[PDB]
RNA sequence: AAAAUGAAGACAUUUUAACGAGUAAGGAAACGAAAUGGCGUAAGGACAACAAAAGUAGUAAAGAUUUAAAGUAAUUUAGAU
RNA sequence: AUAAACAUACUUUGAAUCGGCCAAGUCUGGUAAGCAGGACUGGCGAUGCGGGAUGAACCGAACGUCGAGAUAAAGUGCCAAA
RNA sequence: GGAAAACUUAAAAGAACUUUGGAAAAAGAGUGAAAAGAGCUUGAAAGAGUAAUAUGUGAACGGAUAAUUUAUAAGAAAAAU
């Protein structure tokens, strides 16, 4: 699967990418929203509080039937939850991605989470056995993610 | 010489109801239902194709440059407009190749043809080339 | 060019909706106005008459929910920005633009009472009235439907009264000075030239 | 012969036709884009055919008011009208105005009831000919760049010429000074005041 | 430096109950009270002047006209009809107009 | 509709005059002064560089996505990927 | 008297339709009905446009794309042109 | 009673060694004309994700007219006697 984006300079950026996951697309694209453009150290420790829920994540989009929480003061949204699972996800990634870039020479603490994509995935099928002999479907939700760790540097064009 | 063009209606007549579904395409078709509101010609929705919106004969089909549209496909075909410079514009095919496209670009600068096609499938001689 | 400037109308002897019928069509050509005394136009009818205008208006109010009703404002201030807004387009931008530049207030505050007052001829209460048809302001009627601030208006008018008696009695003595020494150098022999032109004009 | 409707052009070493002439034998024919005539130059003294009648109130000598253009507002003093463009030579005296000889289309101009009495004014020159002398043309097209500095130079030579054609000026100017607040209405600017509606308004 | 203008308010479109028809522009000129008054300004030029805030990289004038005539009277109170190069947009209505002087015909 | 001209021009000729709403419904094709005019899909028979190498195509087909142009419209044409 | 040659007379072949509804200086049954049924004509159906705030039928007037003008019904305090 | 399901490439040359990870995998590297990468020719619409741009009081969309911004886009000849 190809990635979204392309970086600008191949030589200062790392690629993680992860396929079929088996986790929810709807909990992990609000999880990704939450971490995108902050800085890699900042982004592990959040996915780190969000795990023992200490920062909430906003669902922004996907707020149907959410509670209201504390911790969604200041960021335009009266709902967010903490999806662990997720959280753990992305934090596999962020790590892959990091000895990538370890790997080909660059600086860790310079290193931003530049571009990070949530995209659906084919899904499984199971078996719900309702009333009156009727048969539902319980299907997963895998998803796609893909990161790409840029360096930061001042811009200035005259 | 150029007569003045005049367009009277430059809109598109985009099929009734083309902009709510996504099934129904926008390429016109005459709504010939009971109780349509744009064929009973309501106010509001009062457009539809007639004859009275055709462009006059003298300048139908011209181009904005002032000549007409003469599809060409190699360097014979230009020969057959040669005798009118004045009034055919050379276009060349879609399918003709870049080596072909050379020949009729080339042939066309010698019998005084207009080109429109001029700038296409032109090598990679755009950047440091 | 462009209209800075505030047209004030003391609405005082006026008719409330042949004021705001003009000021509506103004508001619409781009000027700013403010309307001073809200409170004293008159409306016709006697007070009972007007009374029972104003319980039908206050009948109308939404029955299953009456904050979402029809709000009956009581200050005059509020009666005539009410009937300013019943003539000017309704929920389009070139309405509420309109009325972004309109204000009543229930006297003359700090800025519009040392301000040039206007009139409108063709709402004034003594040119469209008949003398003998009873009519009523808008302050009285206002107080008997609940406005609670009538005599807070009529303290800071009787202030702005007295401030005014003597401004003007200590200008009028100004005035005065200044046209005598005006006739002096009308009259004097060395200005005969200047003044010439003057009387031939009309001027002197 | 060549029909009509063939010109030849060279090929440069391109493949030809067998019909078509070899470049041995070929000469390239200049494009012709202009097929009018410009206008005849004829005597000084005769009025073009296109000479715009004057309105009865702009007479020689007549103190003008300019509503348009770039000395609007200011207060000019009518001399003759240029028979070869229709145009009102006006000499808003500089001295006093600011404004040198020009001339400027009737339809710009409000014609006053005042008068400056123009006699032995000297108008040997103040013709066509004075006033494309003074022009300031543009650069040409294939004259080199020529930029910034072009239109500052021309302004210095014709300096010379525009101001010594101003002893028409000395005339007018001391008859203006003869009628007494005259002076001072010529120098200001006219202007629409408070209450002077123009459909009212006699000059 | 002078006035050599009169103020006139874009009052709208020829208009009926129900259309509008943008190729005129009434205009009220300000100090005209009747029809009687109006054949003076018959002829005349009038501009509407706005301000566009324009960018530092761009070469657009900060200033910009749209130019036209008067041409006929509309109604008894001095209201008159004017047809301008381009239809005056409709978000100018209210504002105020320059009719000048010219062609003069004194 | 009437005059005029008419082996090929061309835009289904030139001029003049009158006329143009519309559900159901009708107006197949061909018919030089044409007894309505056309667009689109697929397959079959031909034609397609006139001097003995004769439509386009690995110097990039069909298809897809958009950008512009022509047409009253059905649609067509071309550019870029 | 007036009009009428793209007049007039048609011939053949064939479609759709024969649930209709409205108005009124009309009528019958009914207490009456936005009821039932008729005579003459104009309409709506099949019809948009300007007006009557809104409206199948009222009034003006019937429609190729437009520009400028005089108008029709009806209007001229504001919404809304006057 | 009774289906669905065709296509890598010319050729498997079907990645093969290193780092991260429990593994699956990812990132490099490499094969190939080209990833065409085995869920393999092209790859539409509905539905999503990212990036750029723009707007906002109880629907949204459409049309006529302008204004703002963006884009497209019109030229090398040439005076009087």
């Amino acid at each position: 699967v190809k990635y979204c984006a392309k970086p600008v300079n191949v030589a200062k950026a790392a690629q993680a990418r992860g396929d079929n996951l088996k986790v929810h697309f709807k909990n992990t694209y609000e999880t990704a929203d939450a971490i995108r453009g902050m800085k890699v150290a900042r982004a592990q420790e959040f996915l780190k509080n969000v795990i023992i829920k200490k920062e909430i994540v906003p669902f922004r989009k996907h707020n149907g039937g959410v509670g209201r929480k504390a911790q969604c003061k200041g960021l335009n949204c009266a709902f967010g939850r903490w999806p662990v699972k997720s959280a753990q996800f992305i934090l596999k990634l962020l790590k892959n991605a990091v000895d990538n870039a370890k790997a080909k020479g660059l600086n860790t603490a310079l290193l931003t989470v530049s571009h990070i994509a949530v995209q659906e995935a084919r899904s499984s099928r199971r078996r719900l056995y309702r009333a009156h002999g009727s048969i539902n479907s319980f299907s997963s939700s895998p998803c796609h993610i893909e990161l790409i760790l840029t360096e930061k540097e001042k811009k200035v064009a005259k | 010489i150029k007569p003045k063009i005049v367009k009277k209606y430059t809109g598109h007549f985009k099929r009734f109801d083309s902009n709510r579904f996504l099934r129904v395409k926008a390429s016109w078709r005459v709504p010939r239902g009971i109780d349509n509101r744009l064929r009973r010609k309501f106010k509001g929705t009062n457009l539809l194709p007639k004859i009275g919106y055709g462009s006059a004969k003298a300048t139908r089909n011209m181009l904005p440059c002032g000549l007409y549209k003469f599809p060409v496909r190699n360097t014979t075909d230009l020969e057959m407009i040669m005798m009118q410079n004045r009034k055919y514009a050379a276009e060349i095919s879609h399918a003709v190749s870049a080596k072909k496209r050379q020949e009729i670009i080339q042939r066309a600068k010698i019998l005084n043809i207009r080109v429109l096609n001029a700038d296409a499938r032109i090598k990679k001689q755009e950047v440091a080339q | 060019s462009t209209n800075n400037k505030v047209t004030v109308i003391d609405c005082h002897g006026h008719v409330l909706g042949r004021v705001a019928s003009v000021v509506a069509k103004h508001l619409l050509l781009g000027q700013k106005f403010v309307l001073v005394r809200c409170e004293d136009l008159q409306v016709c009818g006697t007070l009972k008459m007007r009374l029972v205008q104003w319980e039908l208006y206050q009948r109308k109010r939404v029955n299953t929910n009456p904050t979402r009703g029809a709000f009956h404002h009581r200050s005059p201030a509020d009666m005539v920005r009410k009937a300013v807004r019943g003539m000017l387009p309704k929920n389009n931008y070139r309405g509420k633009l309109a009325l972004k530049n309109l204000k009543c207030f229930e006297g003359c505050p700090a800025p519009y009472d040392k301000m040039k007052k206007s009139s409108i001829p063709e709402a004034a209460a003594i040119y469209s009235f008949n003398p003998t048809r009873k009519r009523t302001l808008l302050g009285e009627l206002g107080t008997a439907v609940g406005w609670k601030y009538a005599d807070v208006v009529a303290k800071n008018e009787a202030e702005r009264k007295e401030r005014a008696a003597k401004w003007y009695a200590a200008k009028q003595l100004k005035q005065k000075a200044v046209a005598e020494a005006k006739e002096k150098i009308l009259a004097d022999e060395k200005y005969k030239a200047k003044v010439a032109i003057l009387k031939k004009f009309g001027y002197a | 012969s060549a029909p009509q409707w063939f010109v030849p052009v060279k090929a440069g070493d391109a493949k030809v036709p067998a019909y078509y002439p070899t470049d041995d034998m070929i000469q390239e024919q200049k494009k012709k884009l202009r097929t009018r005539k410009g206008a005849k130059i004829t005597a000084l003294d005769k009025p073009a055919w296109n000479l715009e009648k004057l309105r009865k109130s702009i007479v020689p000598g007549a103190i003008l008011i300019i509503v348009a253009g770039k000395y609007a507002g200011k207060k000019v003093v009518f001399l003759k009208q240029c028979i070869k463009s229709g145009a009102l030579i006006v000499t808003g005296p500089f001295k006093i105005n600011g404004v040198p000889l020009m001339r400027i289309n009737q339809r710009y101009v409000i014609a006053t009831s005042q008068k400056v009495d123009v006699s032995k004014v000297d108008t040997t020159g103040v013709d066509v000919k004075f006033f494309k002398k003074i022009a300031i043309k543009k650069a040409a097209f294939g004259k080199t760049v020529e930029e910034d500095f072009a239109k500052k130079q021309y302004e210095a030579k014709k300096a010379l010429i525009v101001e010594k054609q101003k002893q028409v000026d000395e005339s007018v100017v001391a008859e203006i000074k003869k009628v007494p607040y005259l002076k001072e209405y010529m120098a200001s600017y006219f202007t629409l005041k408070n209450g002077d509606h123009p459909h009212l308004l006699k000059f | 430096k002078c006035r050599l203008h009169v103020n006139a308010v874009f009052m709208g479109f020829q208009r009926a109950q129900r259309n509008q028809y943008p190729n005129v522009a009434l205009l009220q000129i300000s100090g005209v009270n009747t029809k009687e008054d109006t054949p003076f300004y018959i002829g005349k030029r009038v501009a509407y002047v706005y301000k566009v805030n324009v960018k530092k990289g761009s070469n657009k004038p900060a200033i910009r006209a749209i130019f036209g005539k008067i041409v006929a009277p509309h109604g008894n109170h001095g209201v008159v009809k004017a047809r301008f190069l381009h239809n005056l947009p409709p978000k100018a209505m209210g504002q105020n107009l320059k009719v000048f002087l010219y062609p003069s015909n004194i």
